[PDB]
C-alpha cells in the first residue's frame, strides 16, 4: 500500500485501490510530482523523448523484420496488382481446422498487410527480403543508440541545464536547417542514388553505390550550373516500374500528375521536391541569432510587433517569456501543427498517391485515410487540452500585461464571451440548417417525390476544381482555359502531366462533387465548429467563470465544485476535453464515412448511388452501412467462416466496448460505492474466504477516473468497430 | 534595445545595425528601384515569356527575389523617415 | 527466405537493445 | 591571441594550461557546451590510440600476412569482407569486454583516459615534465594517425590503391 | 553555446573512490547490487547462488544431451509428427502444398521430459522450507562469497568441487554452442565429433 | 485529508457549522463582522469533502472553501 | 439543383427566400427584444414573461414591420448595444 506512487506521497498514503488507479494516470504528469524542480523536469522529459524515439524505431524494425520473414514481399514485387501483401504469420492455439484453412496464405496462416508498407518500401527501392532485414538491423542499432543517449543524458556530467533547454534560437536553427533541410537532402540523395535506378532496373546497393553514377554526366552539371541536364530524358509513358524498359536518365524533373503504370507520383518529381525543400529549409535555418553576431533575437521580433493604430493591445511583448517558461504552450502548438500535418497527409495521400500500385490497394487506402484522420482528431484535441492546461497552471497575467494594457494573448480572455458566443452561434446555425436540409430530403424522398429535394450545387468548391484545370463544370476559369496567364506560364513545365491527371475519371485527384458533397462538407464544418467551441470554451473558462470564479485554484482536472449553486457537474477544463472527445470522434466518423462511401462508389463504379442517396440520411444508413455491412457480418455464420471472421469478431468487440463505455458514462459513482460496500460485507462475513483479505480497501472509481474509463471504452470501441467495418466492407465488396 | 514601441513609428533599432544607419533618402529610391527590377525580372522570366527548362536565367530568379525584398526596404525607408533619418 | 543465422543475430541484437532499455528504464528511476 | 594553433583567435575559456596538447584549437567553441574536458579528452585519446593501431595494421597487412589463406587479402577494405565473420566477431567481443568496464569508468572518473595500462612501466620514475611530454607525444602522433587513417580509407574507397 | 552553461555546475560527476582496487568482478558485482537492489537481495543476477544453480543445471544438461544423443542413435526417439487432428492446429508448423507439416513427435517427447524436470524444479522453488538448498536468498541471508578465478582445490563432494564442475560444464556448453554456430553443424553432431564417434554409433 | 479555508467575507451566520456532517467546522470569536464570530476548520482530518458547508454559505462567492486533496479512510467515508 | 453562388439569374432559389426569411426573423427578434426591454422597466419584470401582457405584446408585434428601420435608428442613437454594465467572469 506504499512505495508504488514513488512520485506522490499523497497517493502512497491512500488506503484504498484508488492509489493504484491514480498511480498509473499521474505517472507522466512530472510537474505534479513530489520534490520536483524544473531542471529535473526537462531532463526527465529529454530522456523520455529518447526512449520514445527508440520505441518508434523498434516498432518500424519489427514491421520490417516481419515482412522480411513471414511476408510475401518478393512475390509481390513480380505481381503487385494480384498478389495481396502479407503482414505477419499467425500462430493461435485456439484456431480450428476451418480457421487455419481460411487464414492460410502460402505456408502458414497470415494477416494481409493494410499498412501499405509493401508499396512504400517498393517505391523507395527495396526488392529483396534481405533489404528489409538490413533495414530492421539498422533500425535496432538506431534504437540502441537512442536508448544509450537517453541513459547518458541522465548522468551527472551530461545532464543539460535549463538555459540549454530554453535556448530557442539554437534549437530552431538546428531543427529547421539540420533536421528538416539536411534530412530532406539525405532523402534526395537516397531517392536519386538508390530509388531512381531501382525503378529503372539498375540495382544500387551498399556495394556498388560509390561506382554507379546516379546520372551519366555525374555531378558535372551541378558544379557547372547546367542544372537542366538532370531533367533531360525523363521516364517515358511506357516505362515499366522496376524495369529498364522505357526508362530514362533524368533524376530531377517537373512532370506533374502520375506515373502511367503505377498511377503514382514520379520518383524524379519527389526527388526534385525534396531537394527544393532541403534548400529552402537549410536557408531558413540561418534566421535566428547564435554565437556569431548575426541572426534574429525572437524576443525583439515579438516585442516590436504591435500595430501602431492599436488593435492587438500592446502586441506580443510578453509572449516570449510566456512560451519559453511553459511546456504546455509549446506542446499545444506542436500538437496543433502535427494534427494539421497529418490531416494534410490523409487528404493528399489519397488524391496524390505517392507510392507505386498503392492506388489499386483499396483496403489499404481506406485504412490509411481513416488512421491518419483519427490521429489528426486526437492530436487536435490534445493541442486544445494542453492549451487549457497552460491556462490553468502556466499562464501568468502579470507577464502578459504592461501598465494595465494586455498583450495579444491576455486579450483573448477579455472577449472570451464574444468568442464563445460566436462559436455557439456558428455551431447552432450549421447544425440547424444542415439537419433541416437533411431531414427535408429524408421526408421528401420518403414520400416518393425526390424532385422536391433541396440540392445545392457546391459551386464554390467546383470553382476551385476548375481553377486547377478540371474541365468538368464548364467554368473556363484559370487552368480550364488555355489562354489564361496561369496556363501559358506553366504550359511547358507541369500542366501536361497535371491536366492529364486531374481530368481523369479513374483518379481520386479532385473527385467530382455534387449536392451530397455540399451537405456532408457542411456537416463536417458543423462538427469542426462544435469541437472547437467545446475546446475553446474549456480553455478560456479554465481559469474561472461565473459559476466558479476560482477554478484555477482547483487545477486542470477536478471532479466538480459540489451540488451547490445549482449544481457543478463537469465544470473543470478536463471535462471540456472529455466532452469534446465525443464530438471529435463524431466529426472524424462523419469525415471517414464520407470518404469511404465516396471511394466505395468510385471503385465499384456506381458513383450514381452516392450522388443520389447521399443527400438524405436514410440514403446513408441504407446504402453505406446496411449495404456494405453484409460481407462483414458474414465472416462466420452457422454454416462456415471466411478470412473476414476476425473482422466480424472485432466488430462485435467494438460494439461491446462501446456499450461498456455507456455503462461507465451513464451510471455515476455513489451507486457503485454502496454496492462495493455490500460486496465488502459479504467477503468479510463468509467462512473459508475470511482467510484472504485485501491490503487496499476496495472503493469505487473516482468521478474523473470513471469519466476517463468511459471515454476510453467509448473511443476504443468506436475505433475498433469502424476499422473492422471499413476493412471488411472494402475487402468483401471489391474482391 | 527595447524594440517595443507605442508611438507613431518604431525606433530605428528594429531595422538592425545595418539598416539603422541608412538615410531614408537612400532606402526609399533603393526600395523603388528594387521593386521595379524585381517586377520586371518576374515578368521577363514568366508572363511575357513562358518558362521552359532551357530558360531559367538566375538573374531573373535572383532578381525576382528583390520583389519580396523591396517590401522590406521600403518598410525600413518609412521607419527611417519617421525617425528623422 | 532469411536464414537461421540472420534471425538469430537479429534476436541477439534485440536482446542488447533490451538491456539498454532497462538501463534507461531504471535510470528514469522506480 | 591565446590560441597557438590559430594565433589570431582567442581560445575558449576551458582551453588553458593543463591537459597537455592544449594548443587553443577550438574555433567552433565545442568545449563551451561540455561540462568538463575529461570526456572529450577520453574520446580523443581513444580515437588516437585506435587510429595508431589502425595505421600500423594497414601498413603491416599491406606487407605482412598470417600463414593462413583467409588472411591473404592485401586490401584492408577487401579483407574486411574476405576475413571470416568468426575472427571479426572475436575481435569485437574482445573489444566489448575491454569496453564495458571502461564504460563504467569513463563517465565518472577524473581521468577517464587513464586505463591503468602500463605493463612495461614506461611511466614509473618519470617526472611530471617528462610525463606531460609523453602525453603530448601521444596526442600528436594520434592526431596525425587519425588524419592518416582517414586518408587511407578515403584513397582506398576512391582509387582502390590501399597505400601510396 | 556561449552566453550560458549547457551543464550546471551543481550537476557534475564525482569519481567513486569506494571502488579503488576492486578487480572488475568485484566492481561489477558491487555495481549490479547497488544499482539493482531487491533482485540482488534475492540472489538473482551475477551472484554465487545463481552461478551454483546454473552450474548444477549445466552439468545435468550435459547428461541430458548425452542421453538425447544415445536415444537418437539407438532407435529410440519416436518417428513422424504429431497428429493435428488429435492435438489441434497449434501443432501444425507449415502447409507446403496440401500437406500439413507438424511438430515432430520426437520434439514433443523431449519437451515432455524437459517439462518433467522443469516441474521438479518449480516444486523445489515453491518448497523452500523443505529443501536443503533454496533457489533464492532469504531476506538477511548473504550471498556466498565468490569463489574467484580458481576455486579451492578440494576434491570430493565439496562446495568447491561442485562449483568448479558447474563452471566447467557451463563453459563447455558455451564452447559447444560457439562451435556449432561457427562451423554450422548440429549440436549433437558437434558432440559426436567431440566424442570421436562413440555417441552416434 | 482535504483542505478547508475560511475567508474574511464570513458573516458568522453559522450555517456552515450546523451543516457539517463530520464536525469539522466550528464558530470562534472574531471582530470582523456584526455577529462577532467567524467559522474555523480545526478538525479537517474528519473532513469528508461532501461540500455541504459551502452549499449553506450565503456570502457571494463563499467564505468557506473546500479543496480536495489526499484521501484517507476518514475522508473517503469508508465504514470498512 | 440550386444555384446559390449569388447570381440574380437563379435569384428565386436562394436569394429571394433569403430576403424573406431575414425580414421575418428580424421581425420576430425585434418584437421579442422590444417586449423584453419594455416589461424590463416595470415593477415585476419576471411575472410579465410567464404571463404575457397580451395588449402590449400585440402592440409590439405589429410594430415589427419597420425592424430594419428601427434597428438602424437605435444603433445610431447608441441604444442598441450595452458598453460596460455587462458582467464578465473573473479572468
Ligand atoms: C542538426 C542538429 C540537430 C538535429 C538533427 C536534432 C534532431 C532532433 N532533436 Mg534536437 N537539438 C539541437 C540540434 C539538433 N536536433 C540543438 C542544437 C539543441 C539545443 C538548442 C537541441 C535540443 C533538443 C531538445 C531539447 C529536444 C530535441 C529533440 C530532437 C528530436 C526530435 C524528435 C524527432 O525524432 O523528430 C523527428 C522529426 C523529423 C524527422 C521531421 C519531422 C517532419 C515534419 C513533421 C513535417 C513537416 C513538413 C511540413 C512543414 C508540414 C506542413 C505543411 C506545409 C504546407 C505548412 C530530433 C531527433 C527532442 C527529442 O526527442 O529528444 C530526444 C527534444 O526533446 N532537441
Ligand atoms: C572571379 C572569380 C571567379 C569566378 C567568376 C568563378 C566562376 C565559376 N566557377 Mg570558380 N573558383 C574561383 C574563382 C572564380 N570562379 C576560385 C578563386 C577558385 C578556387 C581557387 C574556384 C574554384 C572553382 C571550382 C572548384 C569550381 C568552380 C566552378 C565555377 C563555375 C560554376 C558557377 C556555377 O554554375 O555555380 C554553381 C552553383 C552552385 C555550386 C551552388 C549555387 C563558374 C563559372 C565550377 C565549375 O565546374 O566551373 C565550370 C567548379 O566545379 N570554381
Ligand atoms: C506528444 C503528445 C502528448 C504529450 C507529450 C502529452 C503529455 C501529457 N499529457 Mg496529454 N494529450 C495528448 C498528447 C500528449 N500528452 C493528446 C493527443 C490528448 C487528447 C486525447 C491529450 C489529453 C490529455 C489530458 C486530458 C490530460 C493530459 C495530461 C498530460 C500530462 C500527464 C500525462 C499522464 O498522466 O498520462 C497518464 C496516462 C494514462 C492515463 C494512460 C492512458 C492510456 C489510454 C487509456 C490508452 C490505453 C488503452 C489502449 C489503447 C488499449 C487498447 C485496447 C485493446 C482492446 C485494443 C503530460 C504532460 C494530463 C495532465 O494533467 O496534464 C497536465 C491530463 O489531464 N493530456
Ligand atoms: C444526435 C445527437 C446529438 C445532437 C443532435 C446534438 C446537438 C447539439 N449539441 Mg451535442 N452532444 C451529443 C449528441 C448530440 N448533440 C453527445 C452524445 C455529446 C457528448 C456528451 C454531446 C456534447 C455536446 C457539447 C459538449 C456541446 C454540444 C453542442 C450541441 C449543439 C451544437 C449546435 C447545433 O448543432 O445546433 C443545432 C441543433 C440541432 C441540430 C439539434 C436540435 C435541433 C432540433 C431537431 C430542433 C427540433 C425542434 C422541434 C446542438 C444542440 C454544443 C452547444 O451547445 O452549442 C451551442 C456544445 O457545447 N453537444
Ligand atoms: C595525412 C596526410 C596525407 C598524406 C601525406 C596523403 C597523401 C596522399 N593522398 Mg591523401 N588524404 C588525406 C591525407 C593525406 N593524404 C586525408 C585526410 C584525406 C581525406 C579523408 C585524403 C584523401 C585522399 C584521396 C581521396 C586521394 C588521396 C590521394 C593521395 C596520394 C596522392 C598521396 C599518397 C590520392 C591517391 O593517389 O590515392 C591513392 C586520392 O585519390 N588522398
Ligand atoms: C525448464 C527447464 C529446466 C530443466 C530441464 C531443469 C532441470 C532440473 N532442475 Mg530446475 N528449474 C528450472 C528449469 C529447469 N530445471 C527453473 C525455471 C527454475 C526456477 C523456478 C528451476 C529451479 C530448480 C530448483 C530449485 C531445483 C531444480 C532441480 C532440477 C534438477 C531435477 C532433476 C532431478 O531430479 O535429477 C535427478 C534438474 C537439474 C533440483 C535440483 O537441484 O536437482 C535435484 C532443485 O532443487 N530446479
Ligand atoms: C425572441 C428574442 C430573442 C432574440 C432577439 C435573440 C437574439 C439572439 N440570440 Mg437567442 N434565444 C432566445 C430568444 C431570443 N434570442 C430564446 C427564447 C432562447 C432559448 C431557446 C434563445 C437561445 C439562444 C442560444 C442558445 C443562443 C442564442 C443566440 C442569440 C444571438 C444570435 C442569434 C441566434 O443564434 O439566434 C438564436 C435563436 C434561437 C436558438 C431560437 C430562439 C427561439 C425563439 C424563436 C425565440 C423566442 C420568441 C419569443 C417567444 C417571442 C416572444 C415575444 C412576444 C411576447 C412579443 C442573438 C443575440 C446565440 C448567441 O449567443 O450568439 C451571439 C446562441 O448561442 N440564443
Ligand atoms: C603505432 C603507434 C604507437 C604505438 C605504441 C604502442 C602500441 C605502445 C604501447 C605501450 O606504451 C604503452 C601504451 C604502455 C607501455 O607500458 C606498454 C607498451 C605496449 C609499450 C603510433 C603510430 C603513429 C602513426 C602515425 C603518426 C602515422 C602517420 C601516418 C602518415 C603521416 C601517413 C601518411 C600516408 O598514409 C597516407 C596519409 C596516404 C598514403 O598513401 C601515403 C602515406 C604518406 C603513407
Ligand atoms: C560465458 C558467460 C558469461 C561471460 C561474462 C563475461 C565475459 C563478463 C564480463 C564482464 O563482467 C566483466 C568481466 C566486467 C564487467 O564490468 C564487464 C563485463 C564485460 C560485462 C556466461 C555463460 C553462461 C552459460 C550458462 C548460464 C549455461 C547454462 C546452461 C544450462 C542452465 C543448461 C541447460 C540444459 O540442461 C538443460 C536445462 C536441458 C538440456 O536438454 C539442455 C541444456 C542446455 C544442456
Ligand atoms: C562437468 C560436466 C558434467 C557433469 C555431470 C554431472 C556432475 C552429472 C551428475 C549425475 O547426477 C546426474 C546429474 C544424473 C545422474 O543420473 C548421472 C550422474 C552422473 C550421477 C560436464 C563438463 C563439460 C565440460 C566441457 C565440455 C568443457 C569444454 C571446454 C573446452 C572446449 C575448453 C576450451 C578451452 O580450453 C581450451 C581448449 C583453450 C583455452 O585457452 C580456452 C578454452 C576455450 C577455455
Ligand atoms: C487553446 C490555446 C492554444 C492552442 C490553440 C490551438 C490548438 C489552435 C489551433 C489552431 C489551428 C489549427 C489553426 C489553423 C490554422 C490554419 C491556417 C491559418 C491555414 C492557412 C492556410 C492558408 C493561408 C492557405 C492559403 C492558400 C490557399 C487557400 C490556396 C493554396 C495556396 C495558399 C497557400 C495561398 C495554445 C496552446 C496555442 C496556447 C493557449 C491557448
Ligand atoms: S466537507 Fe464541507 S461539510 Fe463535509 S465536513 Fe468538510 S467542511 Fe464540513
Amino acid at each position: 500500500v506504499y512505495k508504488f506512487p514513488k512520485f506522490s506521497k499523497a497517493l502512497a498514503e491512500d488506503p484504498s485501490t484508488r492509489r493504484i488507479w491514480y498511480g498509473i494516470a499521474t505517472a507522466h504528469d512530472f510537474e505534479s510530482h513530489d520534490a520536483m524542480t524544473e531542471s529535473k523536469l526537462y531532463q526527465k522529459i529529454f530522456a523520455s523523448h529518447f526512449g520514445h524515439i527508440a520505441i518508434i524505431f523498434l516498432w518500424t524494425a519489427g514491421n520490417l523484420f516481419h515482412v522480411a520473414w513471414q511476408g510475401n514481399f518478393e512475390a509481390w514485387i513480380l505481381n503487385p496488382l494480384k498478389v495481396r501483401p502479407i503482414a505477419h504469420a499467425i500462430w493461435d492455439p485456439h484456431f480450428g481446422q476451418a480457421a487455419y484453412k481460411a487464414f492460410l496464405k502460402t505456408s502458414s496462416p497470415a494477416n494481409l498487410a493494410l499498412s501499405g508498407v509493401y508499396e512504400w518500401w517498393y517505391t523507395i527501392g527495396m526488392r529483396t527480403n534481405n533489404d528489409l532485414y538490413q533495414g530492421s538491423f539498422f533500425l535496432i542499432l538506431l534504437s540502441s543508440l537512442l536508448l544509450f543517449a537517453g541513459w547518458l543524458h541522465l548522468q551527472p556530467s551530461f545532464r543539460p541545464s535549463l538555459d540549454w533547454f530554453k535556448a530557442n534560437e539554437y534549437r530552431l536553427n538546428h531543427h529547421l536547417s539540420g533536421l528538416f533541410g539536411v534530412s530532406s537532402l539525405a532523402w534526395t540523395g537516397h531517392l536519386v542514388h538508390v530509388a531512381i535506378p531501382e525503378s529503372r532496373g539498375i540495382h544500387v546497393g551498399w556495394d556498388n553505390f560509390l561506382t554507379v553514377l546516379p546520372h551519366p554526366e555525374g555531378l558535372t552539371p551541378f558544379f557547372s550550373g547546367n542544372w537542366k541536364a538532370y531533367a533531360q530524358n525523363p521516364d517515358t509513358a511506357s516505362h515499366i516500374f522496376g524495369s529498364g524498359e522505357g526508362s530514362g536518365t533524368a533524376i530531377l524533373t517537373f512532370l506533374g500528375g502520375f506515373h502511367p503504370q503505377t498511377k503514382s507520383l514520379w520518383l524524379t518529381d519527389m526527388a526534385h521536391h525534396h531537394l527544393a525543400i532541403a534548400v529552402l529549409f537549410i536557408v531558413a535555418g540561418h534566421m535566428y541569432r547564435t554565437n556569431w553576431l548575426i541572426g534574429h533575437q525572437m524576443k525583439l521580433i515579438l516585442e516590436a510587433h504591435r500595430p501602431p493604430g492599436g488593435r492587438l493591445g500592446i502586441g506580443h511583448i510578453g509572449l516570449y517569456e510566456t512560451i519559453t517558461n511553459s511546456l504546455h504552450f509549446q506542446l499545444g502548438l506542436a500538437l496543433a501543427a502535427l494534427g494539421v500535418a497529418t490531416s494534410l497527409t490523409a487528404q493528399h495521400m489519397y488524391a496524390l498517391p505517392p507510392y507505386a500500385f498503392l492506388a489499386s490497394n483499396f483496403p489499404t487506402q481506406a485504412a490509411l485515410y481513416t488512421h491518419h484522420q483519427y490521429i489528426a482528431g486526437f492530436l487536435m484535441v490534445g493541442a486544445f487540452a494542453h492549451g487549457a492546461i497552460f491556462f490553468v497552471r502556466d499562464y501568468d497575467p502579470a507577464v502578459n500585461t504592461r501598465n494595465g494594457e494586455k498583450n495579444v494573448l491576455a486579450r483573448m480572455l477579455e472577449h472570451k464571451e464574444a468568442i464563445i458566443s460566436h462559436l455557439s452561434w456558428v455551431s447552432l446555425f450549421l447544425g440547424f440548417h444542415t439537419l433541416g436540409i437533411y431531414v427535408h430530403n429524408d421526408v421528401v424522398v420518403a414520400f416518393g417525390q425526390p424532385e422536391k429535394q433541396i440540392l445545392v450545387e457546391p459551386l464554390f468548391a467546383e470553382w476551385i476544381q476548375a481553377a486547377s484545370g478540371k474541365t468538368l463544370y464548364n467554368f473556363d476559369l484559370l487552368l480550364a482555359s488555355s489562354n489564361s496567364p496561369a496556363s501559358v506560364a506553366s504550359s511547358q513545365l507541369w500542366l501536361p502531366g497535371w491536366l492529364s491527371a486531374i481530368n481523369d475519371g479513374k483518379n481520386s485527384l479532385f473527385l467530382p462533387i455534387g449536392p451530397g458533397d455540399f451537405l456532408v462538407h457542411h456537416a463536417i464544418a458543423l462538427g469542426l465548429h462544435t469541437t472547437t467551441l467545446i475546446l475553446v470554451k474549456g480553455a478560456l473558462d479554465a481559469r474561472g467563470s461565473k459559476l466558479m470564479p476560482d477554478k484555477k485554484d482547483f487545477g486542470y482536472s477536478f471532479p466538480c465544485d459540489g451540488p451547490g449553486r445549482g449544481g457543478t457537474c463537469d465544470i473543470s477544463a478536463w471535462d471540456a476535453f472529455y466532452l469534446a472527445m465525443f464530438w471529435m470522434l463524431n466529426t472524424i466518423g462523419w469525415v471517414t464515412f464520407y470518404w469511404h462511401w465516396k471511394h466505395l462508389t468510385l471503385w465499384q463504379g456506381n458513383q450514381v448511388q452516392f450522388n443520389e442517396s447521399s443527400n438524405y440520411i436514410m440514403g446513408w444508413l441504407r446504402d453505406y452501412l446496411w449495404l456494405n455491412s453484409s460481407p462483414l457480418i458474414n465472416g462466420y455464420n452457422p454454416f462456415g467462416m471466411n478470412s473476414l471472421s476476425v473482422w466480424a469478431w472485432m466488430f462485435l468487440f467494438g460494439h461491446l466496448v462501446w456499450a461498456t463505455g455507456f455503462m461507465f458514462l451513464i451510471s455515476w459513482r455513489g451507486y457503485w460505492q454502496e454496492l462495493i460496500e455490500t460486496i465488502v460485507w459479504a467477503h468479510e462475513r463468509t467462512p473459508l474466504a475470511n482467510l484472504v483479505r485485501w491490503k487496499d480497501k476496495p472503493v469505487a472509481l473516482s468521478i474523473v477516473q470513471a469519466r476517463l474509463v468511459g471515454l476510453a471504452h467509448f473511443t476504443i470501441g468506436y475505433v475498433l468497430t469502424y476499422a473492422a467495418f471499413v476493412i471488411a466492407s472494402t475487402i468483401g465488396k471489391l474482391g | 534595445e527595447s524594440t517595443y514601441w507605442e508611438g507613431k513609428a518604431p525606433p530605428s533599432v528594429v531595422l538592425g545595425p545595418f539598416l539603422s544607419k541608412i538615410p531614408s533618402g537612400v532606402l526609399g529610391p533603393a526600395s523603388l528601384v528594387a521593386l521595379i527590377v524585381g517586377s520586371y525580372c518576374t515578368h521577363e522570366s514568366n508572363i511575357f515569356n513562358t518558362l521552359t527548362v532551357d530558360t531559367i536565367y538566375p538573374a531573373y530568379v535572383l532578381g525576382s527575389f528583390l520583389t519580396p525584398i523591396s517590401w522590406g526596404l521600403h518598410v525600413a525607408a518609412w521607419i527611417q523617415k519617421m525617425n528623422k533619418a | 527466405m532469411i536464414y537461421d543465422s540472420q534471425v538469430y543475430i537479429a534476436l541477439v541484437i534485440a536482446v542488447v537493445a533490451s538491456v539498454l532499455a532497462i538501463r534507461l528504464g531504471a535510470t528514469l528511476y522506480n | 591571441a591565446q590560441s597557438k594553433a590559430l594565433p589570431f583567435l582567442k581560445a575558449p575559456a576551458k582551453l588553458d594550461g593543463s591537459l597537455a596538447g592544449d594548443f587553443g584549437f577550438d574555433p567552433m567553441g565545442i568545449s563551451d557546451q561540455v561540462a568538463n574536458l575529461k570526456y572529450v579528452r577520453a574520446a580523443e585519446l581513444k580515437h588516437c590510440r585506435v587510429a595508431m593501431l589502425g595505421f600500423l595494421g594497414w601498413v603491416v597487412q599491406q606487407y605482412v600476412h598470417l600463414p593462413g589463406e583467409i588472411y591473404a587479402e592485401s586490401n584492408p577494405l577487401k579483407a574486411l569482407t574476405s576475413v571470416p565473420l568468426l575472427s571479426q566477431i572475436q575481435i569485437f567481443l574482445f573489444i566489448g569486454a575491454i569496453e564495458l568496464a571502461t564504460l563504467d569508468q569513463t563517465y565518472t572518473a577524473d581521468k577517464p583516459w587513464d586505463l591503468g595500462f602500463d605493463p612495461l612501466n614506461f611511466s614509473k620514475g618519470k617526472s611530471e615534465q617528462q610525463m606531460k611530454d609523453l602525453e603530448v607525444k601521444e596526442l600528436k602522433n594520434g592526431r596525425v594517425a587519425m588524419i592518416a587513417i582517414m586518408g587511407l580509407i578515403a584513397q582506398t574507397l576512391y582509387t582502390g590503391v590501399p597505400l601510396f | 553555446g556561449t552566453p550560458f552553461d549547457t551543464v550546471s555546475k551543481d550537476e557534475l560527476a564525482v569519481e567513486n573512490k569506494a571502488m579503488a582496487g576492486k578487480s572488475v568482478f568485484e566492481r561489477a558485482m558491487a555495481d549490479f547490487n547497488g544499482r539493482y537492489p531487491a533482485v540482488a537481495a534475492l540472489g538473482l543476477g551475477p551472484s554465487a547462488k545463481a552461478e551454483r544453480w546454473n552450474g548444477r543445471h549445466a552439468m545435468f544438461g550435459w547428461i541430458v544431451l548425452l542421453a538425447t544423443g544415445y536415444a537418437q542413435a539407438h532407435g529410440l526417439l519416436p518417428e513422424g509428427g504429431m497428429d493435428a487432428k488429435e492435438w489441434g492446429t497449434w501443432v501444425i508448423v507449415s502447409t507446403t502444398n496440401g500437406e500439413q507439416v507438424t511438430i515432430p513427435a520426437a520434439r514433443a517427447a523431449i519437451a515432455i521430459g524437459h517439462l518433467h524436470f522443469g516441474a521438479v524444479g518449480v516444486f523445489a522453488a515453491y518448497s523452500k522450507n523443505s529443501v536443503k538448498d533454496r533457489l533464492l536468498l532469504e531476506p538477511g541471508e548473504k550471498d556466498e562469497a565468490p569463489a574467484g578465478l580458481f576455486p579451492a582445490l578440494r576434491p570430493g563432494l565439496t562446495k568447491e568441487a561442485e562449483m568448479l564442475n558447474g563452471r566447467v560444464a557451463m563453459l563447455g556448453l558455451v564452447a559447444l554452442v560457439a562451435v556449432s554456430a561457427a562451423t554450422g553443424q548440429d549440436i549433437l553432431s558437434v558432440i559426436d565429433q567431440g566424442l570421436g564417434g562413440l555417441l552416434l554409433k | 485529508s482535504h483542505t478547508v479555508k475560511i475567508y474574511d467575507t464570513c458573516i458568522g451566520c453559522t450555517q456552515c457549522v450546523r451543516a457539517c456532517p463530520t464536525d469539522v467546522l466550528e464558530m470562534v470569536p472574531w471582530d470582523g463582522c456584526k455577529a462577532g464570530q467567524i467559522a474555523s476548520a480545526p478538525r479537517t482530518e474528519d473532513c469528508v469533502g461532501c461540500k455541504r458547508c459551502e452549499t449553506a454559505c450565503p456570502t457571494d462567492f463563499l467564505s468557506v472553501r473546500v479543496y480536495l486533496g489526499g484521501e484517507t479512510t476518514r475522508s473517503l467515508g469508508l465504514a470498512y | 439543383h440550386l444555384i446559390t453562388d449569388g447570381r440574380w439569374s437563379h435569384g428565386s432559389e436562394f436569394l429571394l427566400p433569403s430576403i424573406l426569411f431575414l425580414y421575418i426573423s428580424g421581425w420576430i427578434g425585434w418584437v421579442g427584444r422590444k417586449y423584453i426591454r419594455t416589461v424590463g422597466q416595470t415593477s415585476n419584470p419576471t411575472e410579465k414573461e410567464i404571463i404575457i401582457d397580451v395588449p402590449l405584446a400585440i402592440s409590439i408585434m405589429t410594430s415589427g414591420f419597420l425592424w430594419p428601420f428601427a434597428a438602424w435608428q437605435e444603433f445610431l442613437s447608441g441604444d442598441l448595444i450595452a458598453s460596460d454594465e455587462t458582467i464578465t467572469t473573473s479572468p
